[PDB]
Parts: C-alpha cells; structure tokens; sequence
C-alpha cells in the first residue's frame, strides 16, 4: 500500500473543461430536488425524502442537517458525500472558528470553508470531486439572514431563492414568479411546499418531505435553526 | 531574572457611562537602568484597544501578532473585530503557548459598536480571562493600582470624570513603583471619538 | 476556590464560590466557576484557572461534535473519560481540578477529576483550597437521596464554609441544579457578604490631573 | 492501601480497603480499588490512582478486543497485558497491581505485579502500604483449598489488621468473589471488622 | 504481452513476465559451474571480455571466510546481493559469534529477491548466483534464481550453454561427490564440466576463474597463472 | 500501478508549450471579462459577472473583485474557488511582510509571490494548475499606482490598461484606441464600462451583471482608499456615463 | 476490457481477475495436502525431482510457525515463504503480548487479513500460493487452507496444486469411511498414499515425499517432521497401495 | 475507459467500480434477513457448505462485533472479515475513548463513512460487501442498520439482502402492511426467530434443515448466534403448527 495517486484526477481538457467537475454536476442533476427560499425574517430549506425502501425508516436518514445552531444545510446528489461534508463543516466550525473566537462562524465564512474543502477535492492528488451541490441557509448578527449554494467546483453564490437537482430548471422559474423582497417566513414555507410539490411524483406529506428553517431564536441566545416536524408540515399542507 | 519585571511598566483600564478608558506609563528599562520614556503599551485594532505590560519583546511581538490576526479577521469577516470577540482571540492565542508563554499582562478595552456596551477585560500570561466590569489592572505596580482603583473608582462616570479617576490611579500607583512612570498616556474612548492625553508626572 | 457537588434524589447539585485570586490579591469578586460541558452536564473548576477553562471548553466542544454525530445527549462517563485521558496524558501539568456533574439516560452522576488524571465517582465531593471547610459540612450533614431544596441548602452551606473559613475562597455562591426535567443555573444563588460601603468620595474634580498634550480622532 | 487476592477451592477472592489519601487528608473514604477488566478477571490496584486507573482501562480495552476475536482470555493473558504495560512504562508508572481471575479449566488464579513490572503467580498475594503489617499474619494463617467462608474470614481478618496499623488504609473492606457460580460483591463495615 | 509492463502483474496463465525476462538475462550471461564433494565445494567460471583490449569481467565474489558465490547476468545486481550476503554473514559473526549456515544464506537471498517481484516500482534482480560454502553440516552448493527460487544441489551450472555442463555433472554425480580430501581433482572435474559448455573459444589463462572452500580451506579465488595448472 | 491513470500535468508538448497551462488559459477565455485601467490619480477595476439570474443576491455576492489588503485588490477571471485559495495565500503574505518589516507589502513583491506559486504547479507536484488569471490593482510609495496581471503559467506583467477573461482581443484593441497617459480616474471609469459594453456577450450591460471598484489616493490627507462599489452605486455610474 | 490488467479492479462481473490469475499459478504448482486427525493435523507435499543433482531431503518445503503450527503451500514458493515470514511475525507479536501461543483460528485470520490486503491496491500483486496450515491449540486440532483472495475455511482435509482433484477425491473417501475419526499415525500413512496417487498428474518427473505432523499424543502438540523409519513406513504403505 | 477501473466519475455521473462492488455482493449466493421483536433483533442467513471436506462450524457470515452488536455480511468472506475486524476494532476503541458501548447505528455510520472514502480515494477499492448491523440499543431499542459499498447507510424496521432480496423484502413488506407496526409483536426471541425462518421459507419457497440456516439474536446487553441444535428446536416448533 502506497497511495501512489499523488497527481490530479481532475485536469483541464483541450476545450478548457474540467471533466470531473462537469460529471459531478451531472451526478447532482440526477439527484432529488432540493430548494431554498429567503424571507425577510427567516430562510427555509426543503427537499424530498426519497425513501429507498418502505421498510427503511426515513426518519433516520437526515437530508437536512444542522451545521451550527444558526446554520443549516441541505443537498442534492450523492448522500454519502454530503454526510462527510456535514461532518467536516461541523468540525471546522469549531476548530478554525469557535475555539479561536468563542462564537460560531457567520454563514458566509462557514460556506467559504466548505467550498474550500470541495475545491481541494477538485485539485488534490488521488481524489474525485464531491458529487453534491449544497444549499446552506443561515443567520448571523452582522450579516442577518442568508442563503448560499455550493457546487462541486467549490464555487458558491448567494441566493434569494433557488433550487438544485432533478427539477431545478422548472422550480427556479416557479420561484422567480413567486419571490419578492417582502416575504414573511410563513409565506416562504408556503412557496417552498408549492415548488416542491411539482418535482415530487408519489406521496406528498410530512413523512416524505424534509423541511427546516433559520428563523427566530428558540428558547446566551437560542438556536435559530429548526427542523419542522412531520405534523407541522401536514398542518401547512391543509392551507395549500 | 523574573521576565515580568525586567522592563517594568503598567496598564489600567476602566469603564464609565457610555465610555471606557485605558491608560499606561511610558517606561522601558533594564531593571534599574531607564532606557526609553516613549515606550507606549496601548495599541488598537480598529475600535478595540489592547494594553500590554510585561516583557517588552513579547509586548511588541503580541502587538504585531494581534495586528496580523485582526487584519485577516477584517478581510474575511468584512467588519472590524469587536472587544468580546478579540478578548477570546487573545485568550486562545496566549493559551496556545501554555508551556512556553508570553510573559505579558494584556488588557482589552473598547465599546461594542453594535450594542454600544462598554467592555474591558484582563488576562494572566496563559490566557485566563479576568472579566470585570469595574476595572482591570496590570504590570509591576498592579497591587498599587488595585488599591488606587478600589478606593477611587465608582460606576457610571462621565468621560472627563473617568479621566481624572484613571489618571490619578495610574500616576499615584506608578510613583510607588521603581520600574513604572517616566510619563503616561490616557485614552478616553467613546462610541465614535477617542481622546488620547499624555500626562505630566515626575521623571524619576 | 471552593467548589462542591452532591447527588440528590432527582439529580445533581453543583456549587462554587466566585473569588478569582492572583497571589494574595483578588482580581475578580464575581467570577463564574461553574462551566457548561453539554446541556445535561456541568463542570465546577478549581486549580489553575486557564487550564480549567480551556480543558472544559475543549471537551465541551468535542462532546458537541460527538453528540451531533450520534444524535443523542452525551453521557457524564464520556465527559469524564475525555477529561481524564487528556489530563493523564499531560501528567499533571494541566492543573485542572474539576467537579463534574450531570444527568444521563442512565441517571445522575458526579465525579471529581484531578490534574493527574484520576477520577472518583461519588455521591458528594469538594475541591479547591476550601475543600476541607466544605467537606466538613458534608460529613456533618450529608445523607443519600435528599430532596432538591435540602441538597441546595447543603451545597450552599458547604460553599459558605469555604468562603468564610478559607482565604482563597470568597464572594457569592453559585449553584447548578441538574435533573431529568430541568437545568437551573443559579448565579448568584446567595450573596453572603455585602460589598463594603465607602464613607468618603475620593474622586477628583475635572482639571485636577496635569495634561501635556491631547488628540481627538473620530470613528 | 491494603489489597489482597486469595485462591480457594471454588475459585478466588479479591479484597481491598477503601481509603485514598492526599498526604494526611482522606480524599476518598469509599474508594472501589477492585476493578473489573473482564467478566471474571478483576484486579486490585495500589500506587498512583491516575496510573492504575489508566492501566486498568487500557487492559479492559485489550481484553474486550481479544474477546471479540479469540473468545474469553485466560487470567494469565490478562496478567501478561498488565505486565507489558507496567514493565515497558516502568520509568513513568507507580503501579502495584494484583490480577485475579476464574477460568473453568484453571479455576482460581492470582498474579501479582509489583513496581518493577515483574509477574509472580501465587496462591495468594498481598500488596499496598498496609500489606507490610500482615506478612506475618497471612503467612501463618493461609491454607490452600479453603472454603468460601474461610477465605472471606481470612481476608477480613488480614485487612482488618492492615487497616488497624496503616493510616493510609481504612474505611470499608470490599471483596469480590470469583467462582463458577458468578461474581459476588461483598462489603464489611468498620463496626464489624474492628471488633475482630 | 500486455502483462509484462511491470513485476506487479500476473499474466492470464499465472506468469510473471518481468521475472521471466530477468531470468533471460542470466541465459545471456557467461557460463559458470558449481559442484561439491563431502569435503570441498568448487566454483568454476568462464569470464567474458568486451574485446581483446578489455579485461575479463570478474564472476566470483567472496562473502565470508567460509562462503562465496559466482554470478551470471547483471554484475551490478550480483554486487548488491553479494554485499547483502556479506552483511548477513557479518551480522551472524558479530552478534552470535556464529558462521552463517549456507542453507540460511539461501533463505535470506530468496526473500530479498522475492520483495522485488511483488511490489510496484522496482524490478527483479537480473542475475543468477551459485553460492558455495563450508559450514557446520559440511560442504554446500546452492543455485539462486532471481524469481526467488533457491535450490541446494550436488552440482549445477548457469548461463549461456550451461545445459552441457549440467548434463556432464548429471552423469558424473557418483564420481565427483566421492572426491574427498583432494581439492585439485574436484577442480579438474569442474574444469572438465565447464568445458562441455564451450564453443569456438577454449579455456585460456585470463579467461578462467576458479574458487574453492572446504574443511581446512578458506574461500579463496584463483585467477591468472594460478589456474594455468588446470588448463 | 497508478502510473496508468497519470495525466502528467507538468510536461512540455513537442512545440515547447505546457499543455495544462494552455488549456487553463482556454478555460479562462470563457470567464467573464475583467478590466483594469490605471490613471494618474487612481486605478479602476471593472468586471462582468456571468450567467446571472434575477434571484442571485447581488449585494452580498463577490465572484470577481477581492481585497488583499488596504492598498491592493484583485479582479478574477476563471475558477472562483481556485482564486480564493490563491487570494487567502496572498492575504497572508501581505500580513507576514507587514509583521516582519512593519511596512505594507510593495505591490510587485506580492504579485511575484503569487505568480511564483502558480509557476510551481506548472513545474512540479503533478497537480493541475490554478485556472485563474488575476488583475492586480495596487498602490505603494515606491512606484505609486500599479496594474499587473498573472495567469496559470506564473508569468506576470505590468500594464497601464489590461483585460482578462472573455473577448480580451477585442477589449485590448478598444482600450489601446482610447487610452491616454494623462487620463484621470473618472475618464478611466468611463473607458472601462464602455469597453465592457461593447465586448459583452450579453444583450445589454446592466448593474446586476457588474462588479466595480476604484483605488484612489483621492482621499483627505493623501491616503489610499479602496472603494468596492455597491449595486446601487454601479447603477448610478452606468447612468452617469450614459450606458443605461 | 482492461479489468484484468490491474490488481484490485472489479470487472463488470464483480471479480478481481488478477486474483484469479494468481490462482492459475497455484494450480500450476506441485500437489500439497493437509489431513485433520483425532488429536492433530498432518501435512504432506509433492517435491518434483527436476534433476539427479538435487540433494535428497535438503530442499525442505514445509515450514514451521511458532513451535505448534505447520504451513505448506503450492505455487510460487517465494510468495509462500514471504507469507510464513509474516505469519511468524504475527505469532511472535501475539505471544509477546498475550503470553499464550497463537491459537490456530487466530493465526488463520492473521494470514487471511494480510493476503486480503494484497487484493486492495494496484501497487501490490496478490499471493501466488494456496497455503494449507494448522496445528494443535487449547481447543484441539485445526486444519486450514488459504487462497490468493484471502479466503480461508476450516477443513477435515485439504488439497491444492496440480493434483488437487485426485487428492480431494481421496480425502472425501477418508471422510466418509472414518466418521469416528483418523489417528495421527493413520493420517501420516494416508497422506503418503494421497501424494503418491496425486502424483499421476505430475507423472513425467519422479518426486520426493515430505510429511510433517502436529499431534497431542504423538508430538506433544508440537510441529515435527516425519523422518527416518516412520517416513519409510509411510512410503512403503503408499507404494503398496498404488500397486 | 479508465473511468470504469477506478472510482472517478463517468460522463453519466456514475461510479462503475461502486456498482461492480455491489455485484460482488451476491457472489456468495446467500440470502440474509433481519427483523425486530419487542425485546430483540433477529438476523437469519442461509448457510451453504458445498464441500464435504469443509469444517461446517467455521463456515459463517455472522460476526459478533461487540457484546451488544452483531453483524451479518452479504459478500465474499475476505472482505467480510476485513469489515468485521475493523468494526470490532472501532467498537473497542469507542468504548475506551467515550466510556460506553458503541451504539449499533454509530458503528454503521462509522463503517459507512469508511466505505465512502473508498468511493472518493482512487488507491483504495470498495469492499464488495453489504453489512447488516443488529443490536438492542439501550437508547433506541431493537436496531437494524445496513451499510453498502457506496457508503450509504440507513435504519430498518426489517431488511433482507442477497440475490433473492426482492422476494424476501416484499414478503416482509406485506406482513407489516397487515400488522401496521414496525416490529414482530412477540415476547420471546425464540418466536421472533421462528417468524424470521418461517417468512424466509415462504419467500424463497425452500424448506430448511438445521445445517441450512445460521441465526444471530440480539437481546439487551448481549448478541449471540444459535447452535445447530438451537435452530433444530426452532424448526421443530415451526413444523408442529
Ligand atoms: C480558585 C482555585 S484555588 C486558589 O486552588 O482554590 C480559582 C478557580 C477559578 C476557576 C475559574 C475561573 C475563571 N475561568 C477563575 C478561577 N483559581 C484561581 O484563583 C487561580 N488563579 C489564576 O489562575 C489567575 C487568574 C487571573 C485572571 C487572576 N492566574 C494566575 O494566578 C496565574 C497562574 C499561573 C502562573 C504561572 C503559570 C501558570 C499559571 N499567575 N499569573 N500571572
Ligand atoms: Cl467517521
Ligand atoms: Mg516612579
Ligand atoms: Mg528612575
Ligand atoms: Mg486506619
Ligand atoms: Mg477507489
């Protein structure tokens, strides 16, 4: 055992394309739809719990993850790749930030750190890029509420609202029509549930949808991240 | 031999009503020999002020180190560091040399730009935080300053009342210390103006 | 310092004084010595204060990451292990002397952790320079399976013993009551000494200090 | 500290006082110095509490991992792991450990590991500061193939004396019985043993 | 074919082509013969010159007072392996005050050669060795192949046209094994054996190299006019 | 072994070109155009964002213009993630220099450092180069206002005006036509926007598709000020110059 | 295609062709066997006499590990030696820590994990040997056989090499005709016969029989080579059965 | 086409080596099943001893990882043992560092995160195995967690693995559709094993003797495998009703 792969597995092709990044993006395209919408007093992130079997307990599989008390993440693409990015995002939020400054990182900086990790898989020796795109929603004192997308390349962009994966083209058009700068958090949740219904084939309820918010503090502060319960989603599906 | 009392000198910081004050003497010596009467011990990174007593090479090094760190902090965060955050940064930075420490006695002073709350803090040489509202003292005449501050101080002083309190605390403490004095500086810090005053004191 | 803990019927009561000393001088009269480890676990700290702070913070941080990955509340034994194995590794050079108390899935647990990496699992413990004063109160009056307000009084009484009789200890009494149903962080629980009242005003009048030069810069 | 392990007909019994002192201060008067490294392999600890705790935890780990792979370890194997740690780290340790365990093949076995890190297999073993005072007594009163009640009494009397004379020892006498029948914990309070 | 790019790749019939190509380098090397009795062990080696101005490449290397080898193939690899034997012989003497057993020497050479055949980046050794020695169990002769296969024999030969010498020894087996307490007659049998592998060229004074080890004979090499006696 | 899969990123072609550098430059040619223009009294950085949707949060967005210290900024063309790796390295070099000499790093020294890092990826390590070209806009008290560019090869050069990314050929001709040495910042602002307006592959140049910045000594008491333009300010300067 | 050019590559089947190619080297080797008896194990191997110049009884193939384990293998002989060297390191580190000599199942997995490790990367070649090994431990006798993939199982009898089918058929008869078990001295005789019968697949060249054994009664649970009279008695029994 | 030899993306966004490792999974031709009772978790697996020379006691794909955790493997034995040894090592290290027994799901996630690494790093191949972990967790109760070569993992009410997994899965799905509960409502593990075996017989359409099965049972504070005679008693009870 020598890890002999000390050379890049992502290289520029004659056209200027980085093949593996493009192919990672194709993997993201095949993944289940997830979306994010930013309101004035909160952010919402949502995705479909595409259950691989009905015998599987889909509650045990969390697609929406808490990164810090005020930051949450969702993805489209390869689940195992997402899981290890969440682990590293949680850890880096302590090592390179909380243990130094005594507070959690702001959304943009935690995003930047995740982006860095993904960029390094795009240039380091003997690795493929991550096969996920992340949607990171968060709050911090000086920047307020924010929503970011992070792609396999390591590129990130802040969004008012967006979607990624399967039905993203259609979903983004849907969001463009509905979004305005005066949405309350409940209005954004309502729009998220509408937008997500289009890309979902089968059952559409609190058990098959995962949806979280970055909003008010839930009681040194309380955490702004909150994952909506199966019941809380179903309540809003009656007013749909 | 004792690194914390080769070069000498003192820093004191106080809170007031919508203001903080931090002050230091100007002496640098080699024990008995006075060398410099222009060795200031208070620095600032944005609106956060940091006094440092102790071994002068470490005072200089830590200033340069916190300038470095707060500059990168600002570039990344797109805002100036706050006193509360900086205090934690100082503590971290000191404790990472736990078993080969900087022989210093740092003192943070500033006003939180968002909340407006006056803030001071002190540390031992390995970064334990003294987080006191009233006053923070440091240096070779720290005992002297503790006494002066405890009897002179009272809460919610107006900027120019506070000036007289911190100045007299510094001056009279310094004059009972062989290794402090040779001049003094007092910063009066408010939410959006800072007044720096050099004091007239005995030059022995 | 005087720090103590007891195991009572429903859980744990931790106690601490508030005097932070540099040598013989008192730097802070209201210093917090009861530290957060996790939501169900707290740590009273004595010995070298920086070591106590940073050791509890590091293990609190690592337990937070552990608890995010497992999705369940951390245990006192894992806090105990992580503190213990670190302190042992450093052979006493990290002068952290902790009273660790918390409530698990397995019930309430109380530990004393020493700088060298030994730990005792006990129904009551005391540490710091006021441990003997505090322990006298526990040997006098402790019984197993106390009610909450009784245990609170006993710990408070034990900290008080340290405050008065030990010079290293002083200020206020902080408690932390941990049970399955709640966490009560009582700071301060008691103020056994009034701050001394000063009879004169020694503050100088404006223009008393002699200034050489002045500079004003706006922000 | 006063500790002992004694083999008898049906297996082995470990015994210990409960006092842990910091100089003349009794830091813990109800210490459990009988620690479990496997189902029916236990040890008596003397020396640095930090060191003997750290060792006993590492041993428990090694025997847990041994058991995962190769099934129940022998008492000899447990003693060998203790020894390996104590001997290889003799310069940084102060540990005097008695290892006692029950196999069905071998029955009761007692191994003592003194400061050097040497191993000695014995019918019974005594150790700790309070052991000096009972070499005479234990040598005169020990017999092989005692009954459970005789061995409980032998340990009770012996540690009673060790406690009486040694200021570093005291509190309750804990015992752990290791037989085919299982694991039994016994405790004996001052009011019982002092009047012997 | 596709499976000969490196040593780490088995062919579809379970062959290691790089090892077989290394084996080929030996066949291209000059002939050398080994043989022994109960008292002595002999190496005979036909040295090869580049041209008439050049020297004749040395084939025999001494490993200890009681052991040494003859080489056929890449001479630098023989130097590496002989140096390794010298060290192992030396380590045995220094640490255990013990002359290294010839059988154990073979085992060590085998395992050294093996590591080069299972790992990426390296290459097999491109040389064959005939190790003679006299140890506590009498005279010994070994044949080393860079595959790793070491083999204890009464007599053998390796290199170009070595089959002729090897057949001769196979016939002479019952005669030369009995040449006890007579070094010169054992060398004669070795010189006669190596002669069966000659074509066109014959054994001249600076062509022939002979070595011997035995009961009361340290490993000594004979070159030049020392071997004229046997021509 | 592994050799089979090795692209060999650090080799010459038979013509004496570095394949990966050339292909990285091809990558960069598709990136949004960035322009730097140096005047006598300041520098202008202008850059075109790419793809954009109406839903992109522009005011908190930074893909083109980055701050290295208070005196030096960069405009990016290429992989934004690759740039941010290099940017954080540069930001450290400036502070290491400041800590060592107690003076702000000279612009060229920083530029050489980054450019030397890029070079290293082309000569050793077997890794792909950084798919990034920088325009460096900076000031120091030796040379005053300076523009540089670097590219994946690690080569850097100094400029009076320059473009990188898309349509550089067209952009450089238009700059070469209208640039003059006595020009001022307000004029260079106008030239930069006019050049982008003609070379853009979009239908029209609007505020939401631009990042814009100026480094002026034009401050009170002769001190250098970096101004990263806000979305509303870019919209105002577009109206002022008469493009919208 | 190209899936067989690199070790540790899954073909579209889910196979590692390089390992299967290693098996071909094993199948190419000489016949080796193992027989589990009442209180021990017997190992035997076919040693092809390539030439008259080979010294008889000198080129020993069966290797001892620790003092209680015997190993024999078919295929690339150096690869087998490399594996036994590792086995000796494993058995040594086990005894150093745990005092007791390594149990056979424990030892089997040590070899198993190591051989399997050489199917995890393209920088190493798989082992070109099937290894038959075993001995006596505290739980009695154990016989194992370990393939290039890292696969191993416990066996009543085992056989590998060119004459494995012949041998296997013979081993299966013994298992059927002796459910109560085979004695150690019987197993030595039977081992000799089975190598002699399995020699029909390598019939061109003549061969040399080598046998070893661990038995609780016959060798005190230690690995010993069958030598002299007992070896000749087993050869005579084998020669009688072929005629 | 080297995108099929190592773990890099194909143009479709696929990792062919991961997919081919999944195919290696069925190379044993063994079907496993896992179900949960009230107090227990039962895992059963087919046992096939094709060679008469094999010692049938040593032919096992069920592993005792810790005292509380059992692991059945669907895939070749060398990779199964690779995974077993690591899972044991991880479970022991966990208990040492954190002072309590490694939970079933935490181990599963740990093994899954390791499996993920082999799908991203080129020098390491995936293991050709699916790992089904079982325990009676002290917090979560009866637990079934499964890991595969992709590095995916999830908790199960019940599961099945192997060539005929779909038949077993649907058989189980249909039973839980009737009962409308996440478990086998049964007090004794003995009857939960009887259920597991019965529903495998129905799904596969094959009868079993005592030597055709291999059974693992997790209870509170221990996991254990049943002997041939314990299984025979189980089979007798099934036949008698
Ligand atoms: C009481 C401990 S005691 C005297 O053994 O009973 C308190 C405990 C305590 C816990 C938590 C906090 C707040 N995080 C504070 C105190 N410990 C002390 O009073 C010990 N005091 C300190 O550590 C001083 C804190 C300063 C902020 C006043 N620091 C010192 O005395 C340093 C100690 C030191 C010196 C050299 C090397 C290492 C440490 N002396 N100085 N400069
Ligand atoms: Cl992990
Ligand atoms: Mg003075
Ligand atoms: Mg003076
Ligand atoms: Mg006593
Ligand atoms: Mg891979």
């Amino acid at each position: 055992m020598t890890d002999r792969y000390s050379f890049s597995l992502t290289t520029f092709s004659p056209s200027g394309k980085l093949g593996q990044i493009d192919y990672a993006l194709t993997a993201v395209k095949q993944g289940v739809t997830s979306l994010g919408i930013k309101a004035t007093n909160g952010v919402v992130i949502a995705t479909e719990k595409k259950s691989s079997s009905p015998l599987a307990m889909s509650e045990t599989l969390s697609k929406v993850s808490l990164l810090t008390p005020d930051i949450g993440a969702v993805y489209s693409g390869m689940g195992p790749d997402y899981r290890v990015l969440v682990d590293k995002s949680r850890k880096v939020a302590h090592t390179s930030y909380k243990r130094i400054y005594g507070e959690y990182p702001p959304t943009k900086l935690l995003v930047s750190e995740v982006a860095k990790i993904m960029q390094e898989a795009t240039q380091s020796g003997g690795v493929r890029p991550f096969g996920v795109s992340l949607l990171i929603a968060g709050h911090d004192e000086f920047n307020g509420f924010s929503l970011y997308q992070v792609d396999p390349s390591g590129s990130y962009f802040p969004w008012k609202a967006t979607a990624i994966g399967k039905g993203s083209v259609a979903a983004k058009t849907f969001l463009e029509k509905r979004w305005n700068d005066e949405l309350e958090l409940e209005d954004a949740i309502h729009i998220a549930l509408l937008t997500l219904k289009e890309s979902v084939e089968g059952e559409f309820n609190g058990d098959t949808i995962e949806l979280a918010i970055i909003g008010d503090e839930n009681p040194d502060k309380g955490p702004r991240f909150r994952k909506l319960t199966s019941q809380e989603i179903n309540d809003r599906l009656e007013a749909l | 031999s004792d690194p914390s009392s080769i070069n000498g000198g003192i820093v004191v910081a106080m809170t007031g009503k919508d203001c903080v004050a931090i002050a230091c003497d100007l002496r640098l010596g080699s024990q008995s020999l006075g060398v410099s009467n222009k060795f200031e011990k208070i620095f600032h990174y944005g609106h956060v002020f940091l006094g440092i007593t102790g071994l002068a090479t470490d005072v200089t090094t830590l200033n340069e180190m916190f300038r470095y760190k707060t500059n990168l902090y600002k570039l990344k965060e797109e805002r100036a560091i706050e006193p509360e955050t900086f205090t934690q940064l100082v503590s971290s930075s000191l404790y990472e040399r736990r078993f080969g420490p900087y022989f210093v006695g740092p003192v943070v002073a500033g006003i939180n730009s968002k909340s407006g709350k006056p803030f001071i803090a002190g540390f031992d040489l390995i970064g334990c935080i003294d987080e006191a509202k009233d006053f923070i003292v440091s240096g070779t005449a720290s005992d002297q300053l503790f006494g002066m501050c405890e009897s002179l101080y009272e809460p919610n002083l107006e900027p120019e009342d506070l000036f007289e309190t911190i100045s007299q605390a510094l001056l009279n403490a310094a004059d009972r210390d062989a290794l402090s004095g040779w001049g003094a500086v007092v910063y009066i810090i408010k939410k959006d103006e800072v007044v720096k005053r050099y004091l007239k004191m005995r030059q022995d | 310092t005087t720090i103590a803990g007891v195991v009572y019927k429903d859980g744990i009561v931790l106690g601490a004084d508030t005097r932070a000393t540099e040598g013989m001088v008192v730097a802070d009269k209201n210093c917090s010595k009861i530290h957060f480890i996790s939501p169900n676990i707290y740590c009273c700290g004595a010995g070298t204060a920086a070591d106590t702070d940073m050791t509890t913070q590091l293990i609190s941080s690592n337990l937070e990451l552990h608890s995010l990955s497992t999705g369940r509340l951390p245990r006192v034994v894992t806090a105990n292990r992580m503190l213990k194995q670190m302190l042992f590794r450093y052979q006493g050079y990290i002068g952290a002397a902790l009273v660790l108390g918390g409530v698990d899935v397995t019930g309430p647990h109380l530990y004393s952790i020493y700088p060298h990496g030994s730990t005792d699992k006990l129904p009551y413990v005391t540490m710091g320079s006021g441990s003997l004063a505090a322990m006298a109160v526990f040997e006098d009056k402790f019984r197993p399976d106390m009610e909450e307000e009784e245990a609170k009084n006993l710990v408070s009484e034990a900290i008080a013993a340290g405050i008065f009789n030990d010079l290293g200890s002083g200020g206020n009494i902080d408690l932390c009551v941990i049970s399955k149903n709640k966490l009560d962080f009582l700071r301060p629980y008691t103020v056994p000494n009034k701050k001394g009242t000063r009879l004169g005003r020694y503050r100088c009048e404006k223009g008393t200090t002699a200034v050489l030069t002045e500079k004003i810069t706006p922000l | 500290t006063s500790i002992m392990a004694v083999t008898f007909k049906d297996g082995v019994i470990l015994g210990a006082d409960s006092r842990t002192t910091t100089g003349a201060y009794i830091a813990n008067r109800v210490t459990d110095k009988l620690t479990r490294v496997h189902d029916k392999i236990w040890c008596c600890r003397s020396g640095s509490a930090a060191d003997t705790q750290a060792i006993a935890d590492i041993v428990q780990y090694h025997l847990e991992l041994y058991t995962s792979q190769y099934g129940t370890p022998s008492t000899e194997t447990a003693a060998s792991v203790f020894k390996e740690l104590c001997y290889e780290n003799k310069d940084n340790l102060t540990a005097g450990i008695i290892v006692a365990g029950y196999d069905d093949k071998n029955k009761g076995e007692v191994y003592t590991i003194p400061l050097g890190g040497s191993v000695h297999k014995l019918p019974y073993a005594i150790a700790g500061s309070g052991s000096t005072f009972i070499y005479g007594y234990c040598d005169k009163n020990f017999r092989e193939n005692m009954s459970k009640e005789e061995t409980v009494d032998f340990i009770k009397h012996s540690l009673s004396q060790a406690i009486k004379w040694d200021g570093s020892s005291g509190g309750v006498i804990r015992m752990v019985v290791l037989t085919a029948a299982g694991v039994e914990r016994l405790i004996f309070y001052p009011d019982e043993y002092e009047q012997l | 074919n596709n499976y000969d790019g490196d040593t780490v790749t088995f062919s579809p019939t379970g062959r290691l082509f790089q090892v077989e190509y290394a084996l080929e380098a030996i066949k291209q090397g000059s002939v050398t013969v080994g043989l022994r009795s109960n008292t002595h062990a002999v190496l005979v080696a036909l040295k090869r010159n580049a041209d008439e101005l050049s020297s004749y490449q040395k084939k025999i290397i001494k490993c200890d007072e009681h052991m040494g080898l003859s080489l056929a193939g890449l001479a630098p690899d023989a130097r590496v392996l002989s140096n390794y034997l010298r060290q192992q012989c030396n380590y045995s003497s220094l640490v255990f005050n013990r002359k290294l057993a010839v059988e154990r020497a073979g085992h060590l050479l085998c395992d050294k050669a093996q590591k080069n055949t299972q790992s990426y980046g390296g290459r097999p050794y491109g040389v064959g060795l005939l190790i003679i020695g006299y140890d506590k169990s009498g005279a010994h002769l070994l044949e080393f192949q860079p595959s790793g296969n070491v083999t204890e024999l009464y007599g053998t030969a390796i290199g170009a046209r070595s089959q002729g010498a090897k057949t001769y020894l196979e016939r002479t087996l019952d005669t030369f094994i009995k040449i006890d307490g007579n070094p010169d007659e054992l060398i004669k049998a070795g010189v006669e054996a190596i002669s069966q592998s000659l074509r066109d060229e014959s054994l001249t004074v600076d062509n022939l190299s002979i070595a011997i080890v035995g009961k009361d004979t340290p490993f000594t090499i004979y070159d030049g006019e020392a071997v004229a006696k046997y021509i | 072994g592994s050799r089979r899969y090795d692209s060999r990123t650090t080799i010459f072609s038979p013509e004496g070109r570095l394949y990966q550098v050339e292909y990285a430059l091809e990558s960069i040619s598709h990136a949004g155009t960035a322009i730097g223009i140096m005047a006598s009294d300041g520098i202008v950085l202008a850059a075109e964002r790419k793809v954009t949707s109406t839903l992109l949060e522009q005011d908190t967005s930074t893909e083109k213009l980055y701050k290295l210290n208070d005196k030096i900024a960069v405009a990016v063309a290429g992989l934004t993630a690759d740039a941010e790796i290099l940017i954080n390295t540069a930001r450290i070099h400036a502070q290491n220099y400041l800590k060592t000499y107690n003076e702000d790093i000279p612009v060229e020294i920083l530029v050489r450092r980054l450019s030397d890092i890029k070079q290293g990826y082309t000569q050793h390590g077997g890794l792909r180069p950084f798919g990034v070209s920088f325009i460096y806009a900076g000031y120091d008290d030796r040379y005053g206002y300076q523009l540089y560019t670097s590219n994946p090869s690690g080569n850097y050069t100094g400029w009076k005006a320059i473009s990188v990314g898309a349509n550089t050929s067209a952009a450089q001709t238009l700059l070469q036509m209208d640039y003059k040495d006595d020009m001022k910042v307000d004029d260079a602002i106008e030239l930069a926007l006019k050049t982008l307006s003609k070379t853009t592959d979009s239908s029209a140049l609007t505020y939401d598709r631009l990042e814009f910045a100026t480094i002026r000594k034009g401050a009170n008491d002769g001190e250098v000020y970096q101004k990263i333009f806000k979305p509303q300010e870019i919209k105002d300067i577009l109206v002022k110059t008469g493009i919208t | 295609t190209g899936y067989d050019l690199s070790n540790s590559v899954f073909s579209p089947d889910g196979r590692n062709f390089q390992v299967e190619y290693a098996v071909k080297a094993v199948e190419n080797g000489t016949t080796s066997i193992g027989i589990k008896c009442n209180d021990g194990v017997v190992f035997a191997v076919e040693k092809l006499i390539t030439s008259k110049l080979l010294v008889p009884q000198k080129n020993v193939k069966i290797q001892v590990v620790d003092r209680h384990i015997g190993c024999v293998y078919s295929g690339l002989i150096p690869d087998g030696r490399h594996l036994v060297n590792r086995g000796r390191e494993e058995a040594a580190s086990f005894k150093k820590l745990y005092k007791t000599p390594i149990p056979i199942p424990a030892f089997a997995d040590r070899l198993g994990q190591y051989v399997q490790a050489h199917t995890l990367y393209n920088s190493v070649r798989p082992f070109g040997v099937s290894t038959i090994f075993g001995g006596v431990d505290k739980n009695g006798a154990h016989l194992y056989m370990l393939e290039p993939s890292g696969s191993y199982w416990g066996y009543k009898g085992a056989a590998t090499g060119k004459g494995r089918q012949s041998a296997k058929a013979e081993l299966e008869k013994l298992v059927d005709h002796h459910p109560e078990g085979l004695s150690a001295r019987e197993a030595v005789k039977q081992a000799a016969k089975i190598i002699y019968l399995a020699h029909e697949d390598n019939k061109e060249k003549d061969f040399e029989l080598e046998i070893s054994w661990c038995s609780l009664s016959e060798t005190n649970g230690l690995h010993k080579f069958v030598k002299g009279d007992l070896l000749q008695e087993a050869i005579d029994f084998a020669q009688k059965e072929i005629n | 086409g080297y995108d099929r030899h190592i773990t890099i993306f194909s143009p479709e966004g696929r990792l062919y080596q991961v997919e081919y490792a999944f195919k290696a999974t069925n190379q044993t031709n063994i079907n496993s099943l896992a179900v949960r009772g009230k107090d227990c978790t039962v895992v059963i697996s087919q046992k096939k001893v094709p060679d008469k020379l094999l010692d049938p006691t040593t032919v096992s794909y069920i592993f005792c990882i810790s005292r509380t955790i059992g692991m059945v493997v669907n895939g070749p034995i060398p990779d199964a043992r690779n995974a077993a040894l690591r899972a044991k090592a991880e479970a022991a290290e966990f208990r040492y560092k954190y002072g309590y027994d490694m939970p079933c799901d935490v181990l599963a996630k740990r093994m899954a995160n390791l499996s993920q690494i082999y799908t991203q790093r080129a020098y390491m191949r995936p293991l050709g195995v699916i790992l089904t972990f079982v325990s009676v967790d002290e917090e979560l109760g009866p637990s079934i967690y499964k890991t595969d070569p992709a590095g995916y993992y999830v908790g199960y009410k019940a599961t099945a693995t192997g060539p005929k997994q779909q038949e077993i899965t649907t058989n189980l799905e249909n039973h839980f559709k009737k009962s409308k509960i996440d478990h086998i409502n049964e007090e004794s593990w003995e009857k939960v094993v009887e259920f597991a075996i019965t529903h495998m017989i129905d799904a596969l359409g094959t009868e079993f003797s005592k030597n055709d099965l291999e059974v693992g049972v997790a209870t509170k504070d221990k996991f254990f495998t049943l002997s041939a005679e314990n299984i025979e008693e189980r089979l007798v009870a099934i036949a008698e009703q």
